[PDB]
DNA sequence: TCCGGATCCCCTGGAGAATCCCGGTGCCGAGGCCGCTCAATTGGTCGTAGACAGCTCTAGCACCGCTTAAACGCACGTACGCGCTGTCCCCCGCGTTTTAACCGCCAAGGGGATTACTCCCTAGTCTCCAGGCACGTGTCACATATATACATCCTGTTCCAGTGCCGGACCCGAGC
DNA sequence: GCTCGGGTCCGGCACTGGAACAGGATGTATATATGTGACACGTGCCTGGAGACTAGGGAGTAATCCCCTTGGCGGTTAAAACGCGGGGGACAGCGCGTACGTGCGTTTAAGCGGTGCTAGAGCTGTCTACGACCAATTGAGCGGCCTCGGCACCGGGATTCTCCAGGGGATCCGGA
């Protein structure tokens, strides 16, 4: 065959199925949210490891987490983007 | 301690003087409310940056360090303070 | 004797892959220890700024009365939300188009 | 009759003053007073690092200075000489913020 | 008498139907040309992915409509409706290239 | 296997209707030849990234990943090419 | 009793010292130049990072960094530092 | 019984530390491995260009009869280069100033 | 000067016309199903990074007391935005001609990508040592003061040309 | 017809508006003198960098293949390109009225020096929660394929936008 190619198009179509189980989508529009999605995380992921750097500190953790989408994520975004975090790490440790 | 009205603290002919520094010739007297409006847009925007990097440091006291990290990730990098 | 395999995503209650986003940092090179809530809350996130963005796409491809989503109708949503405008100004998104925006002085009297 | 420069030749003298010169534009009390009050709205109990408070100072001379010739070159380009909030704003506006 | 609309008013017709849509408007073949004419100049005989030169394309023509949705505001601020390559050479000295 | 002119490729009516995209009514006739020279920079900015991206990665020919790169870097990153 | 904070004081001093014999310096612009060092390193530290990662490669070699000289030093400035690193990594190999 | 120690920036001829750049990116997580040459490279155009704006520093100095270098010698150092502008658009030096320009239509006649 | 007709500007209506809207139809990406496989999972282990306790010291915070620098404020003045008008010319609208863009179709071959292999290099560990950093000290480069020296800038003063007009000349009319 | 006197008109002269020019005042440079502290330089050190050896693994290299890119050939037309006009916009001139510029007197608040406290910054030892590493395994995720209905294009009718050719009032000029 080939070699396996990695992509975010099914975690997507349940999201979308949740938010909208009539609708579709094009090609297109995944490749866009494959490139967003994949942008984000390294913004993020550079934000993290640069506030690792900063405090000398050889783990990272959901602390900077939060810090770094603060920081980076305007207002209301941000703060929502906190109650999500926040609550999934609640039933993540609750197993 | 806790201040009211400070915005007027950057003084009209302050603002004169960074205008005659960036070469204005002529500045309309309603010219200094909109740069203390958008000087506390900028400095708002680098002390909530700063607050937050000092807030993941668990420090009460902000230091210069984490100011560099705001200014320079906010694409307005500074020299000359360790950073 | 080893217990049901389950997964960590469901253990969150989300979409997002929590063992995908964890070997992406652990691969990406940002730190070399990794802590074990952070991928969990990063996929958190994740999800719902697609959610919230597929959320604006789809009001507006069904204002549009198109039932499935174009690249013309993420362009709209995001330009037209005033915070993720502000997250998202420097990108381009391919064959999106721009807001319907005409300047008051270029019209006619 | 005493003497009286003519309008624009004291503020290019001024203009050349301040563009020779380096020293800080903004008096330091009441502009630390200000950051202390605005930080105060986001986090109690703030306390500063002087340098820290320089740093982000000339970070504000530096973004005023740069709109300034911004706004310059806004005013400049409609054949004026006096800058209005307009010229900012549209300065601010293709900048993008 | 055959029609004629009064200038401007086709021109603001363009403008709405070019605005709604999002297919593509310079010719992609000549794109093609060019960017392979360029190409040579820094390393001998490239090939291209269609893709490439399509995406290449699609932000070649994103950054020509922000600079010109920029000089538009800046003719509007000069009290003008047309645009002259001062406003954009305005344009280009105020976003820092 | 040459060529030396392809700048007038990029015709009058392209640029008006970028324009028009631009919402620009009114368009005088010195504008096209400078839309072509900022073009033309722009494109040499961009484009001796991606092929310095190529020839690092020991290929002739380039990739649309690299273009991506190129434009990320550059601060004009490109959604809708990724993967 | 101190902890040490590390600096480039010294080398820029010497560098200083062997470009001009007869010039002085002073401290704030040395730190101006630490903040120089330490900004031009993380930039072609970083892009080196993001070059590793595109191609694959777990391992950081001078052909990248030299692939990132000419990526963010423009023309003059890209040739000229390609041609210093060169000739010195060709003394360090007959080292 | 052992070598005599001799550093690695002597053997590059350099006076940027090998040590210390070599341990920074070890432990800047930019890669798993690192090559022998890689940091030698990097401390070397380090050098060239801290070399060349020490010149520009000088000289400007000179200009200004001071034998020490100053952080408004810096700016005038860096804005008055092309190639330096467009390394260094987007930063401030503390105390830099700004270069003496007056537009045209700003003097008198 | 008032009244009445003429006329012009606005006011309206209707025809052209570009676009939106409603079906029809055929088409091809999208979603769904199925098979595969490899990366998440589970479990255990072992090491170690960070949270915490605790102590120290230092830099920030607060207060006060002078001491002027400058911010405020008033007042008079030029100059500059700015709005109107006028005038030219430049570019959009539209028509006709040209042309190469583009689909689409087929050949060919070039290098992108993959797998196998084997090895060059490098991370790691140990030991040892000298290079860079904190610290201490001194000392001349530069900040500041003061006295001249010139730049420059506005404004009074004299000069020069534009122009109205005093005197001569010419022409016209009248008296002899 | 001659001659003489007045009227009138133009040339030089004098009057007058505009501009080159000198001069004074002020502000900036510049020369000389003086202190002082920040830069530079010697010193103890210790720890991070260098040296030796090893295990092993990422990466260079060899083969291939096939897929993807390039080249080329024919048709069509939509796109481009060129020309005419003419009006709308660019732009310059002119008045004008304000709105900062400039200058001087005042208030005061910033700034500097000095003092005292401590809140927290920061360093150090413990150890434990936590998470990298690794064997077994699988089922969730990806590649391939298939079918179809959502959608792109086509076509006919409605609709709204545009713009210029007839009415309604207002105004201006001529006549009684």
């Amino acid at each position: 065959k080939r070699s396996r190619k990695e992509s975010y198009s099914v975690y997507v179509y349940k999201v979308l199925k949740q938010v909208h189980p009539d609708t579709g989508i094009s090609s297109k529009a995944m490749g866009i949210m494959n490139s967003f999605v994949n942008d984000i995380f390294e913004r993020i992921a550079g934000e993290a490891s640069r506030l690792a750097h900063y405090n000398k500190r050889s783990t990272i953790t959901s602390r900077e987490i939060q810090t770094a989408v603060r920081l980076l994520l305007p207002g209301e975004l941000a703060k929502h983007a906190v109650s999500e975090g926040t609550k999934a790490v609640t039933k993540y440790t609750s197993a | 301690k806790v201040l009211r009205d400070n915005i007027q603290g950057i003084t009209k002919p302050a603002i004169r003087r960074l205008a005659r520094r960036g070469g204005v010739k002529r500045i309309s007297g309603l010219i200094y409310e909109e740069t203390r409006g958008v000087l506390k847009v900028f400095l708002e925007n680098v002390i909530r940056d700063a607050v937050t990097y000092t807030e993941h440091a668990k420090r009460k006291t902000v230091t210069a360090m984490d100011v560099v990290y705001a200014l320079k990730r906010q694409g307005r990098t500074l020299y000359g303070f360790g950073g | 004797a080893r217990a049901k395999a389950k997964t960590r995503s469901s253990r969150a209650g989300l979409q997002f892959p929590v063992g995908r986003v964890h070997r992406l940092l652990r691969k990406g090179n940002y730190s070399e220890r990794v802590g074990a809530g952070a991928p969990v809350y990063l996929a958190a996130v994740l999800e719902y700024l697609t959610a919230e963005i597929l959320e604006l796409a789809g009001n507006a491809a069904r204002d549009n009365k198109k039932t499935r989503i174009i690249p013309r109708h993420l362009q709209l949503a995001i330009r037209n939300d005033e915070e993720l405008n502000k997250l998202l100004g420097r990108v381009t998104i391919a064959q999106g188009g721009v807001l319907p925006n005409i300047q008051a002085v270029l019209l006619p009297k | 009759k005493p003497h009286r420069y003519r309008p624009g030749t004291v503020a290019l003298r001024e203009i050349r003053r301040y563009q020779k010169s380096t020293e800080l534009l903004i008096r330091k009390l009441p502009f630390q007073r200000l950051v202390r009050e605005i930080a105060q709205d986001f986090k109690t109990d703030l306390r500063f690092q002087s340098s820290a408070v320089m740093a982000l100072q000339e970070a504000s001379e530096a973004y005023l200075v740069g709109l300034f010739e911004d706004t310059n070159l806004a005013a400049i380009h409609a054949k004026r000489v006096t800058i209005m909030p307009k010229d900012i704003q549209l300065a601010r506006r293709i900048r993008g913020e």
